[PDB]
């Protein structure tokens, strides 16, 4: 009542479990400006603080997708919907840059120490 | 709404989004955790700062702002200025030592990550130590504290993976918890196992007699130094208490605590007692010699219960002399004017 | 219980009976000296014993038990003065140390 | 967004990184440079990974409400609702009148509203929550004590959980329990009902059940003595 | 500032269910709510009325505990002349 | 008091004394006259109707089938006067003839029992 929050449900929501309410300021968007007193979910919240989208898709065999991904992964900015080419179709559908990880037996080039 | 489901979903969901691969991810994280250690220590070496200090500053930068330092641990590390100063020297560490800084943080992160991923492990474990007297969430939580303990000692050099390792370090944390918190009136772990053995034994004894064992069997079957007094005693401690607030007689509206009387409190009879007793004892104490009467009055009625150590400078002979002569003149005139005879007790 | 008879109950219906009369003290007594005033009933007996016209009631333990149960919950119940200022029910046991 | 060769511009404190030598950025957890706010570091190639989300104060639990409650200048909301009260139509002005009630008394006379939040739990006296010798050696204690232990254990386990290291899920998990617990002693049953272990599915009398109850405090303060 | 009101009629149950002193209200409605509100507002229960003042174990507001007679003294003509003699003594030197 | 069945009109004994102290809506309410004027009645099949009017205004009163009317086509009905037969709701009499009225109704209606 005193705090204009959903009098009976916004409380129950943040009180006992993790549904967050942006307290003072939060510059970055959801699509709209920082919600002064509005509340959000873990999921969307997660999408915020670490970075927009997380996509870890790791290849099946050692030579088919490990090559498609590697060639375009290290310095190349991978655009949304980057259609990696081998098992099925490795679909990278989101933003900016890419970081691959290990490499077995095929050909070794441009990798870390 | 209802609390088990939400947490279950809470971690199950995160594991569902990030389980750790059998070898790779656990190896990776492991490797990072260790390097963190080696890093922090080497940081301690070059900064002169305690590895405890180096540990908490990297924690703050990776796990939480001034908010997490201020509320959890009251206030000895200045929320802003203090930790920051520490991060500045870390920056100053050239190319060579700066590396350890960068590693330490990354290692600290990996740690938390390994901890997150192996939370299903705890709950699966904690799931079976259910009916011991601890709440499922309490159980998972202690077990959780156990998995964190394991994280501190696992040596990835020794090939075995964290699965089997966490198992032990968790089961130990749980069992302890069960033995330390489950009862209102604490009972050491030995008494606990003791009680389990006693129970189990009573079980095998119920097996054939058709007679709930007299405390004779239990002693025998138990072993070396078991006797009737011992078993009657253990099961007496085994009974948890009773709810002072329990429905009594016709449960209609009866509460067990209105019925217990009180002992320290002087029921009227006693207040009147101490009134006359003190007034009459005080009257006798005045019209007398303050040499051995007050000695035995104060030595007996003022501090604690020593003939020799009772009188100041004058030895025992004058003590016994006035003690027994004044104590009898006092008693024999009190025999005349009978005031004390009627034993106030 | 066993050998001491146990007191009679003074029910609301009975309270009102006194309330209706001008039995002011007689009702206080029933609520203090006779049943819950820990320090009261004590000084009460002794006073009677020395043929002293019974003393003036101290606070009932019902009251004190209450205030505290109430303190047990966030709430703060403080008695006040002529002018809005403190007064003390718990005789000297609440001030600290 | 991955930056490989950031450069030095000293208007604001040096943001990001230098060519290769100096790296002013924080390591690879939390670092706010421009509108983008997280910074990971890959010493492989000079690569200063800079994620974009920014300083967003996100809280849940009494923590968040404690804050909200301190920040409010009741006077402002008093005058704001005054206008909301008489001017707009009956729908939002009616809600505002019920919301002005509470704010008024808060300010009127008595005490101010930051106290509704609990961070210091008063514990009821001891002799009032006895531990007594019964029969054979049976003991008897006021139900309040099982509840008190609840809270204390949780509160402690919390502290040690924060200290040991803190995986988020587990800390909330506990903070949840903790909350629930703080309810238990105050009032049991408003949200679920706590039970002494298998023997009596009975609501451990809460301090509430003490005051009101089937046969409580002001209650039997009038049934009789 | 004319305070325009409207005569209201409520049931004996409700009439009491809501009253000045929370003490009395704590006794039968919802001890739970009754207090919550009485608290928030910093309510000063002026004790008048016997219910509220009985819980205190305080003397009853009605009866011989009447502000009209709580104070009354008695005299013997002998003690009357005794006190005036105390006043006579007030004459200095 | 009473039970829902055909036409059970009043309430006797303690049940009533409860309905009186506690201001309640009688089983068989009696529509009172908010206006003090003259009476007029009508014929059609389903529902009856009594109209009170002065040189100023008239008011329509819906009196369903069960309502036995005490008033007749012709004379005056003071404010809060019984226009149906039976029990009266204190609130309504309060509004209509005033407190002075309700107060005086309550007392006397109680003693009646
Ligand atoms: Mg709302
Ligand atoms: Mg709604
Ligand atoms: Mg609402
Ligand atoms: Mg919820
Ligand atoms: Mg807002
Ligand atoms: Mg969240
Ligand atoms: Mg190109
Ligand atoms: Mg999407
Ligand atoms: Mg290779
Ligand atoms: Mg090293
Ligand atoms: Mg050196
Ligand atoms: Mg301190
Ligand atoms: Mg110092
Ligand atoms: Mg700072
Ligand atoms: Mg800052
Ligand atoms: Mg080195
Ligand atoms: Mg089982
Ligand atoms: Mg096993
Ligand atoms: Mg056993
Ligand atoms: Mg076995
Ligand atoms: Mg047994
Ligand atoms: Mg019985
Ligand atoms: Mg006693
Ligand atoms: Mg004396
Ligand atoms: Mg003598
Ligand atoms: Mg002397
Ligand atoms: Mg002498
Ligand atoms: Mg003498
Ligand atoms: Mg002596
Ligand atoms: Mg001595
Ligand atoms: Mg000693
Ligand atoms: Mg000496
Ligand atoms: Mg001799
Ligand atoms: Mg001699
Ligand atoms: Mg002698
Ligand atoms: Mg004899
Ligand atoms: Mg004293
Ligand atoms: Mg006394
Ligand atoms: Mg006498
Ligand atoms: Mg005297
Ligand atoms: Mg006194
Ligand atoms: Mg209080
Ligand atoms: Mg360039
Ligand atoms: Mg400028
Ligand atoms: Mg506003
Ligand atoms: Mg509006
Ligand atoms: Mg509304
Ligand atoms: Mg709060
Ligand atoms: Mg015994
Ligand atoms: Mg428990
Ligand atoms: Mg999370
Ligand atoms: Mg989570
Ligand atoms: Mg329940
Ligand atoms: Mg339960
Ligand atoms: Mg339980
Ligand atoms: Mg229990
Ligand atoms: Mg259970
Ligand atoms: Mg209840
Ligand atoms: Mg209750
Ligand atoms: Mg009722
Ligand atoms: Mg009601
Ligand atoms: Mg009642
Ligand atoms: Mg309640
Ligand atoms: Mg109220
Ligand atoms: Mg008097
Ligand atoms: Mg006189
Ligand atoms: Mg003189
Ligand atoms: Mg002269
Ligand atoms: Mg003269
Ligand atoms: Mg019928
Ligand atoms: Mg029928
Ligand atoms: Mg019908
Ligand atoms: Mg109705
Ligand atoms: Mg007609
Ligand atoms: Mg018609
Ligand atoms: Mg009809
Ligand atoms: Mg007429
Ligand atoms: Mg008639
Ligand atoms: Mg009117
Ligand atoms: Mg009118
Ligand atoms: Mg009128
Ligand atoms: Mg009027
Ligand atoms: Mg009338």
């Amino acid at each position: 009542t005193l705090l204009d929050l959903s009098a009976t449900e916004l409380e129950q929501v943040l009180y006992f479990s993790k549904y967050i309410v942006l307290d003072p300021k939060g510059a970055i968007l959801n699509g709209v400006p920082v919600e002064k007193r509005q509340l959000l979910t873990d999921e969307e919240y997660r999408e915020l603080r670490y970075g927009k989208q997380e996509t870890y898709p790791l290849p099946p065999g050692v030579d088919a997708l490990v090559k498609d991904g590697e060639e375009v992964v290290k310095g190349q900015e991978l655009a949304p919907g980057v259609v990696s080419r081998l098992d099925g179709v490795a679909l990278y559908r989101f933003p900016r840059r890419v970081r691959v990880e290990y490499v077995k037996k095929e050909r070794a080039g441009l990798r870390l120490p | 709404k209802i609390s088990t489901s939400d947490p279950v979903r809470q971690y199950l969901h995160e594991i569902g989004q990030v389980p750790l691969l059998t070898l790779e991810e656990e190896v990776e994280l492991a490797r990072k955790v260790e390097e963190g250690m080696e890093a922090i220590k080497k940081l301690s070496e070059i900064t002169g700062l305690d590895p405890d200090l180096i540990r908490e500053v990297v924690r703050a930068k990776i796990l939480g702002s001034a908010r997490v330092r201020h509320i959890p641990g009251l206030k000895e590390t200045l929320d802003p200025k203090t930790v920051e100063e520490i991060d500045q020297k870390l920056k100053s560490l050239p190319k060579e030592h700066k590396r350890y800084l960068h590693i330490a943080r990354e290692g600290e992160a990996a740690r938390q990550h390994l901890i997150e991923a192996n939370l299903r492990l705890v709950v699966s474990i904690a799931k079976k130590y259910t009916g011991r007297g601890l709440s499922f969430l309490d159980l998972i939580q202690e077990g959780n504290q156990g998995l964190i303990r394991a994280v501190e000692k696992f040596e990835y050099k020794r090939r075995f993976k964290f699965s089997t390792y966490a198992t032990w370090w968790i089961r130990q944390a749980i069992n302890r918890a069960i033995a330390d918190q489950a009862r209102t009136i604490r009972i050491p772990v030995h008494m606990v196992e003791t009680i389990n053995k006693l129970s189990r034994t009573a079980r095998q004894l119920q097996q054939e007699l058709g007679r709930e064992p007299t405390y004779e069997e239990i002693a025998e079957a138990m072993g070396p130094g078991w006797d009737a007094k011992r078993v009657e005693e253990t099961l007496k401690i085994a009974q948890e208490p009773v709810s002072l607030e329990t429905p009594i007689g016709d449960e209609k509206d009866s509460f067990y605590g209105d019925f217990i009387p009180d002992e320290h409190l002087p029921s009227p009879v006693d207040a009147a007692t101490q009134s006359l007793l003190s007034e009459e004892l005080e009257k006798a104490l005045s019209k007398l010699s303050e040499r051995e009467a007050m000695v035995l009055k104060l030595r007996k009625g003022l501090i604690d219960g020593e003939e020799v150590g009772a009188f100041f400078g004058v030895t025992r002979e004058r003590i016994r002399q006035i003690e027994n002569k004044a104590l009898r003149k006092l008693k024999y005139h009190e025999s005349r004017t009978r005031k004390l005879r009627d034993f106030l007790d | 219980g066993k050998a001491q008879f146990g007191g009679q109950r003074f029910g609301e219906m009975e309270v009102w009976a006194l309330e209706a009369y001008g039995a002011a003290h007689t009702l206080q007594e029933m609520l203090t000296l006779k049943s819950d005033d820990i320090e009261g009933r004590n000084a009460a007996y002794e006073a009677i014993i020395k043929g002293e016209d019974v003393p003036e009631p101290s606070v009932p333990e019902s009251f004190r038990v209450l205030v505290k149960e109430l303190q047990a919950l966030a709430l703060d119940v403080q008695t006040l003065d002529e002018k809005d200022n403190p007064v003390d029910i718990f005789e000297g046991l609440a001030s600290k140390r | 967004k991955a930056r490989v060769y950031p450069f030095e511009d000293d208007v604001e404190v040096s943001t990001g990184d230098r060519v290769a030598p100096g790296d002013v950025l924080a390591d690879g957890g939390k670092v706010k440079s421009d509108v983008y706010g997280r910074v990971e570091v890959d010493l492989v190639r000079n690569v200063v990974r800079v994620v974009e989300s920014y300083d967003i104060d996100a809280r849940m639990g009494a923590e968040a409400i404690q804050q909200l409650l301190k920040e409010l200048d009741l006077e402002a909301l008093e005058k704001e609702l005054l206008e909301e009260m008489k001017h707009p139509s009956r729908a939002r002005r009616a809600k505002a009148r019920k919301r002005l009630e509470v704010v008024r008394a808060f300010l009127d006379s008595g005490n101010r509203p930051e106290w509704m939040i609990l961070e210091a739990v008063p514990v009821l006296p001891p002799d009032l929550r006895p531990m007594v010798q019964v029969d054979g050696g049976r003991f008897a204690t006021s139900d309040l004590n099982d509840l008190y232990r609840r809270l204390i254990n949780r509160n402690n386990r919390l502290k040690k959980l924060l200290a040991q290291g803190a995986p988020e899920i587990i800390i909330r998990n506990e903070k949840r329990m903790l909350q629930e617990a703080v309810d238990a002693l105050l009032d049991n049953g408003r949200r679920g009902a706590p039970v002494t272990n298998p023997g009596s599915d009975r609501p451990l009398r809460s301090l509430t059940d003490i005051l009101s109850g089937k046969q409580g405090r002001f209650r039997q303060n009038l049934l009789g003595k | 500032t004319p305070v325009a009101w409207k005569p209201l009629l409520m049931g004996v149950t409700k009439s009491a269910l809501s009253t000045k002193s929370w003490l009395s209200a704590a006794s039968f409605q919802n001890t739970t709510h009754v207090l919550t509100e009485a608290a928030i507002a910093g309510k000063k229960d002026e004790l008048i009325g016997l219910k509220e003042n009985v819980i205190l174990g305080r003397l009853i507001p009605a009866g011989t505990g009447s502000d009209f007679v709580r104070f009354t003294q008695v005299v013997d003509q002998k003690t009357l002349k005794a006190i005036e003699e105390a006043r006579k003594e007030a004459v200095e030197a | 008091t009473g039970g829902v069945a055909g036409a059970a009109d009043i309430t006797q004994g303690l049940p009533r004394v409860i309905e009186l102290f506690e201001a309640r809506r009688p089983k068989a309410k009696a529509v009172i006259s908010e206006i003090d004027g003259v009476v007029r009645i009508e014929e059609t099949e389903e529902k009856l109707s009594v109209f009170v009017e002065s040189e100023g205004f008239s008011k329509e009163y819906k009196l369903p089938k069960e309502a036995r009317l005490l008033v007749k086509d012709g004379d005056y009905v003071e404010a809060g006067q019984p226009l149906t037969r039976g029990a009266i709701d204190p609130h309504q009499l309060l509004e209509a003839k005033g407190p002075e009225a309700v107060e005086r109704y309550l007392v006397e209606e109680i003693q009646k029992v």
